[PDB]
């Protein structure tokens, strides 16, 4: 299964303790929030919890060679939780299939579906069942009253890659609290703009998020989780003059500005 | 820097009830994982339980199932935790853990705790018998001075000279263990044998769990 | 019945690389995470590792930790061994909604060899005395090594009954100190000659008289 | 504290290849030879695996065993799966100067859904009642699945004390047989109307009343 173009949500993954495994290889399990991924895939089969070390890379074994393979560069997580009541009624579960013979081994990330009769001697069978020929793929057998490391086990791989596509699946959009009537920066998923955000008293159509003026400006932006009309302006620029009474006259000077506004007088022309 | 506080013993009882608080600060209480874990005095670390950071889910170990209880709230920012039918092991201190992400990622919590220990059999008057050796020679571990507590029970005894005055030189021997599981213990203070008549000596015995308080003069024979 | 094994005195050596084995038993020890915590004796305690392969801020490079899957064993490895390493080490585990602990390794080390004892005895006042009570106290101070022995001897046979001995106590001289209560009746004091209480050392033997007469 | 660890149910397949893992806890198995013993219930014990690799003069090619040094487990792997497989198996190791044996596992399975229970009851008779103690037996048998209660009915009241049933036990017919013992005093017996023993299954209840008039 791909999951793509959404908000990653991996905080009731960890913040649950109905699983028994949370080993993530390649990336931390601490940052998983603010890492941002392309393709998201997530992978689901049953094994008993006798085989579970053995989905982890490196390791070798009947179901690590034959039926599932991962690469030795893995850099997701696996989740592995134990479901007996569910998956096995009181006389056992029969429906579910495995593999123990194979021509050769089983590249990682590859699935095969075909159920032919495998070949173990030099004499061929013709295809029939008899001696050094059997049927490679089996039934199990479940029990409601068996060993603990013998109850079934669901497990649940999930894949992180990275491609030249823009990232589909990033961490929870955080939202930090809006600060007013200050020389702050926002980015409100349009442009990254450095200024004030005074209480605008023009209403907006229930269908925009931006807004310009004359000068063909973004000057007005809605916030989108309250619902309010908030302008933009550029906080302060301007000049230093300096005023000076002249030479052999004096020795200080004033300073003198254009249009910001504020021994401090404050006059038409500036501060 | 994440802030924590733990006052909830300093008292023995047997087989009752017991409270104990864990206050923290500087971070968001309703978002990571709690739990709560002791260590015996001289012992190594054990687990006692883990909380859910919205109060749904509360495990323990195997020993402590059927008792023990734990509950949180979001608005004051503190754990609570209440005991019953105490037993001698619950003899420990207790810290309250504090998670990450989950059981996986580790404690990398600890709170400075509380010394908690437990007694039975109630308690006793403790004797007071402040001793005055009036002849003795010197060259010895003691000059002359001498103060004696026997019968009492339980641990520990507050033992003070002259109100606190003074402390130099004060040597206070552990307590002994008798044939029927009593203590008793002594302490001494070096001082001049000139000082006899021209200073008085007052040995102060204090039991908190007895609450007495006696205050005996110091008189050679 | 998951359980960590490691040892309680390892990494005793003076600068040089040293490593310490915490294995598990009844599980796969590399399915979850483990984590090693270091703990002040007598303070509150703290965490070297977490994650199994990462390190706190502030928490020096010195120390590193490895993980081998044939033996289910962790690998914790110290490399400075400096002066600030006092602390015994544990290994914590998760196998299915419970916590486990390691035991606990201790690593702490990383002018006159004969010391006169001096022995002191308290005999019984005439406060004590009248309250039918009577109690000898044997006290002995400044000995190296704190392995002796007190006995008590009466005018013409040892006893055995009424005596306790507590164990040594560390005190602030680099020497041991130790207590010895005797309880007894005031009608064999007055009916002896002369009381003694003896104590033992290596190649030692300090001995002391006193009589009833006062 | 050297532990086997083995399921005791598996290999409940008609047939194909299956393996058998036992694991052991406080070391690691691979150090010495560890064996796999068959036992048939109710005769004596043999051996099946020697030497960790190897099997017995006689015994069939079809068992082969395996050793994991990653998982510290065995693998005992049985191919045939004919007949004359009906036994529980043990996996036996030696950690020092003793030996350790697993716990077992039990390997026992390799025309009408619906079988008609007979009901029998069995009152008294005057030898029983003249040794002052009278024993109803209500016996049940060919019944599938073995999940029936047997429940008493008095004249006016059912009872509660007295009454003990045994489990289901598998007899030489595919089916199972149950019993169940009542023990009664002769003064209610004669002071009643007619005495009932029911049976409840799957949607089926057998009633069988008898009357005190002989
Ligand atoms: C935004 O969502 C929150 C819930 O997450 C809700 O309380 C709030 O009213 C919403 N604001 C809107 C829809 O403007
Ligand atoms: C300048 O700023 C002050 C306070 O910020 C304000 O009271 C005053 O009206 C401002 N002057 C102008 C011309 O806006």
């Amino acid at each position: 299964k791909r999951i793509s173009n959404c908000v990653a949500d991996y905080s009731v993954l960890y913040n649950s303790a109905s699983f028994s495994t949370f080993k993530c290889y390649g990336v931390s399990p601490t940052k998983l929030n603010d890492l941002c991924f392309t393709n998201v895939y997530a992978d689901s089969f049953v094994i008993r919890g006798d085989e579970v070390r053995q989905i982890a890379p490196g390791q070798t074994g009947k179901i690590a060679d034959y039926n599932y393979k991962l690469p030795d560069d893995f850099t997701g997580c696996v989740i592995a939780w134990n479901s007996n009541n569910l998956d096995s009624k009181v006389g056992g579960n029969y429906n579910y299939l495995y593999r123990l013979f194979r021509k050769s081994n089983l590249k990682p990330f590859e699935r095969d579906i075909s159920t032919e009769i495998y070949q173990a001697g030099s004499t061929p069978c013709n295809g029939v069942e008899g001696f050094n020929c059997y049927f490679p793929l089996q039934s199990y057998g479940f029990q409601p009253t068996n060993g603990v490391g013998y109850q079934p086990y669901r497990v649940v791989v999930l894949s992180f890659e990275l491609l030249h596509a823009p990232a589909t699946v990033c961490g929870p959009k955080k939202s930090t609290n809006l600060v007013k009537n200050k020389c702050v920066n926002f980015n409100f998923n349009g442009l990254t703009g450095t200024g004030v955000l005074t209480e605008s008293n023009k209403k907006f159509l229930p269908f925009q998020q931006f807004g310009r003026d004359i000068a063909d400006t973004t000057d007005a932006v809605r916030d989108p989780q309250t619902l309010e009309i908030l302008d933009i302006t550029p906080c302060s620029f301007g000049g230093v003059s300096v005023i000076t009474p002249g030479t052999n006259t004096s020795n200080q000077v004033a300073v003198l500005y254009q249009d910001v506004n504020c021994n401090v007088f404050q006059t038409r022309a500036g501060c | 820097e994440v802030q924590l506080v733990e006052s909830g013993g300093g008292l023995v009882q047997p087989g009752g009830s017991l409270r104990l608080s864990c206050a923290a600060s500087g971070f968001t209480f309703s978002s990571y994982w709690m739990s709560w874990v002791r260590q015996a005095p001289g012992k190594g670390l054990e687990w006692v339980a883990n909380i859910k950071q919205d109060g749904s889910e509360k495990y323990y170990v195997d020993s402590v199932k059927g008792r023990f209880t734990i509950s949180r709230d979001n608005a004051k920012n503190s754990l609570y935790l209440q005991m019953n039918s105490l037993r001698a092991e619950d003899t420990a201190v207790y810290y309250c853990a504090r998670g990450q992400l989950g059981p996986w990622v580790g404690v990398d919590y600890w709170g400075q705790g509380t010394l908690v220990t437990v007694s039975s059999a109630s308690t006793k008057g403790p004797s007071v018998f402040p001793l005055a050796p009036s002849s003795k020679s010197t060259s010895g571990g003691t000059a002359a001075l001498g103060c004696l507590v026997k019968d009492y029970f339980p641990e520990p005894v507050t033992v003070s000279w002259n109100s606190g005055a003074l402390t130099s030189g004060v040597h206070t021997f552990p307590a002994v263990l008798q044939s029927s599981g009593l203590y008793s213990l002594s302490s001494v203070v070096t001082v001049p044998s000139s000082s006899l008549g021209t200073q008085t000596y007052i040995c102060n015995v204090n039991h908190k769990p007895s609450n007495t308080k006696v205050d005996k003069k110091v008189e050679p024979k | 019945n998951f359980m960590l094994t490691q040892p309680h005195s390892v990494s005793e050596s003076p600068g040089k690389t040293v490593t310490i084995s915490c294995t598990g038993s009844s599980g796969s020890i590399a399915s979850n995470y483990v984590q090693w915590y270091q703990q002040r004796p007598g303070s509150a305690p703290t965490t070297v590792i977490y994650e199994d392969n990462q390190r706190p801020s502030g928490v020096p490079d010195r120390f590193s930790g490895s993980i081998d899957s044939s033996s289910n064993s962790a690998s914790l490895t110290i490399s400075g061994l400096k002066t600030e390493d006092e602390a015994d080490y544990y290994c914590q585990s998760y196998d299915s909604s419970n916590w486990v602990f390691g035991g606990g390794t201790q690593l702490t080390v990383l002018g006159q060899p004969k010391a006169a004892p001096s022995v002191t005895l308290f005999p019984p006042s005439s406060e004590e005395l009248q309250a039918n009570k009577a109690t000898l106290v044997c006290l002995i101070s400044d000995f190296y090594p704190g392995a002796v022995t007190v006995a008590w001897k009466a005018d013409s046979s040892p006893v055995k009954a009424g005596v306790e001995t507590t164990t040594p106590s560390k005190q602030s001289n680099n020497k041991y100190a130790a207590s010895s209560y005797l309880s007894l009746t005031p009608e064999q004091w007055k009916s002896h000659r002369s009381y003694s209480c003896q104590v033992t050392h290596e190649g030692s033997t300090v001995e002391k008289t006193v009589a009833p007469t006062e």
